């Protein structure tokens, strides 16, 4: 079964630098990895903004191979309503697509792989892991 | 009670000797980008990846979340 | 099969106001509407922070229940992304959800029913009608 | 006071193969007849009957607060 | 007139009461899904329903409007 | 088991007229029909541009639930790109909509039903069938 | 995924001239390029009214090979049935193979790549690319 | 994930349905890169077919497409 969601963060660390640290990681991980679509469409852009889109895509795909990417569906969408609406009222910020993926995390029970784990914290039931 | 049946065909790669993997390789991880297939050994599915696949510099420098 | 996807705006439009010119297109056009999860995310953000809770979340399981939700898939994702940096090669203005559920639509052939399809008119390859 | 408890008779069914099954959210039904055909459909999907019905607070979504 | 579902043996099943019942004649049956309703028709009767109602504006396709 | 392809003409025929002698084939030969999706595509396209496209699509729904319809496929384009250089051969003038459902039939090993079969007699391997 | 749908008039263009600037093209975008059905059809007639029938049919075969065929659907065929009366209301006269080609790659949210993007621009909700 | 296997004297990889190839794939090509192999179609680039037999002039002078 999946156990991690790898928020956009890490995706772009690991992406630009290969960091072997990481590269452990997945390894022992491989087939408990996953990632939301949210996050897919931030890369997608990532690419597709750069000097070298068709190049960039392509490493993009062999990661999005390895790994599954989340469809974002009923259960992620009503888990980031709450989610949104209980970090307003406490006026905790935190940004959009992040809200998403949190959400999804937390709809399907999987951990968040974050970067600096920092703003995920203020998500109630949520659990994140940091792999830098 | 029940009747004994045949598994289907499954798709297989034959895999010449130039190119074959090394003894201590008995579980594989196959994956697919494009048309393309391809073979790790378990447990380095990620190794392929980490070592060619560099993104140009500028790749997303700034992530633009809003 | 499938042809209209419902944007944000139309649906908080017309929950809010039940207007008779949307209920005819509904029974015209029953079966064949649905919206984006990313727009169900919104609503359920619209009741929690609601002051009524309770009451708004039981109108928009009734909405919800007689309309189909699309999972915002890699397709979904992929052309999201496209949209984004397209826009952005512009200096052209649009929201981020609004960026999703266009993208969402593209992907799948659809329609946009909005109505503000001022916004939605930045895109290519995407078809807006306004339902008032 | 005191009674009896009996068995109800038996109801014409019919079963619905698995290409043709309505959704499982699906569990209450409405039948009308037309000539020797039963036309079947799920209840309360009128979207007549939301219109008329409940309204949301005024408040609702003033403001969609989408990130600039 | 309202009725229930039931799963009877491993798929989908549906009650007919008596006011809706079909006629004893009609031993076998063809189920249509046509978007969110089924259809029950006496097998060997499938079309009677179709044929019955459902017709088109007088104007639909007088011409057909293939190129050549 | 499919053994009938009927043609747009039939179609078209048997939705305006509703004739007693086509219901009495289509309830014994249901199961054994289909349509290409080129059929499918004329009779969208009637109902677009007809007076009332709603209910006339209604009308097109029910005929559609009854039967199959065929994916035009590789197989059907190859069929329909031979018919096409046979017919030219002959001089026998064909419409290209018709060409494609010959094709398509020839491919599946159908038989074509139809209204007037002299046009898709001029088509070799093809068998016909007249139910007006 | 698919990003391009060639058309029927860059196969030609390509197929006759093997253009150097197609190729390089093509090389670019390997794996994410198709063409519809209805569009293998016609290279296939082509071949088959050939001078050299033999010769011809093996070089579009090899064509084909390198390249996706995507079925001719139902979806396929509601657009092209959409987008015909959609040009009907308007005087904008498209061949009808040009029509279920655009109603295909409508369907599919593809990209049209074309040379005569002049034809194609008729049509709604849809994006063209000149790759001549 | 599948176990490495030897089929009429050699090596050989299953390819589980869900990474299945195409029926289309006949031969293929193997490219070795340090532990891991690639698996790509045979006869799918593009330079081969360009480069390749040509058609005949006349081909397609007319579409021929009605209307
Ligand atoms: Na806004
Ligand atoms: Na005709």
């Amino acid at each position: 079964m999946l156990k991690f969601m790898l928020d956009t963060n890490i995706c772009i660390f690991t992406i630009k630098n290969k960091p072997a640290s990481v590269r452990e990681r997945f390894n022992l991980n491989q087939g408990k990895m996953c990632i939301s679509s949210v996050t897919l469409m931030e890369l997608i852009y990532g690419a597709e903004k750069s000097q070298m889109p068709e190049r960039n895509l392509a490493v993009i795909e062999g990661f999005v191979s390895r790994i599954d990417v989340l469809d974002y569906d009923a259960a992620a969408a009503t888990h980031t309503g709450q989610i949104r609406a209980e970090l307003a009222r406490q006026g905790r910020p935190v940004g959009p697509f992040d809200q998403m993926i949190a959400g999804h995390a937390r709809s399907r029970g999987l951990i968040i792989v974050t970067n600096n784990t920092r703003e995920f914290e203020r998500v109630g039931g949520l659990r994140t892991e940091d792999w830098s | 009670e029940t009747t004994v049946f045949l598994s289907n065909r499954s798709q297989a790669v034959r895999l010449p000797k130039a190119v074959a993997l090394p003894e201590n390789v008995k579980r594989v991880e196959v994956i697919a980008v494009g048309r393309t297939r391809i073979i790790t050994p378990a447990g380095e599915t990620w190794d392929e990846w980490f070592d060619g696949h560099s993104v140009s510099t500028d790749f997303m420098d700034n992530r633009e979340q809003p």
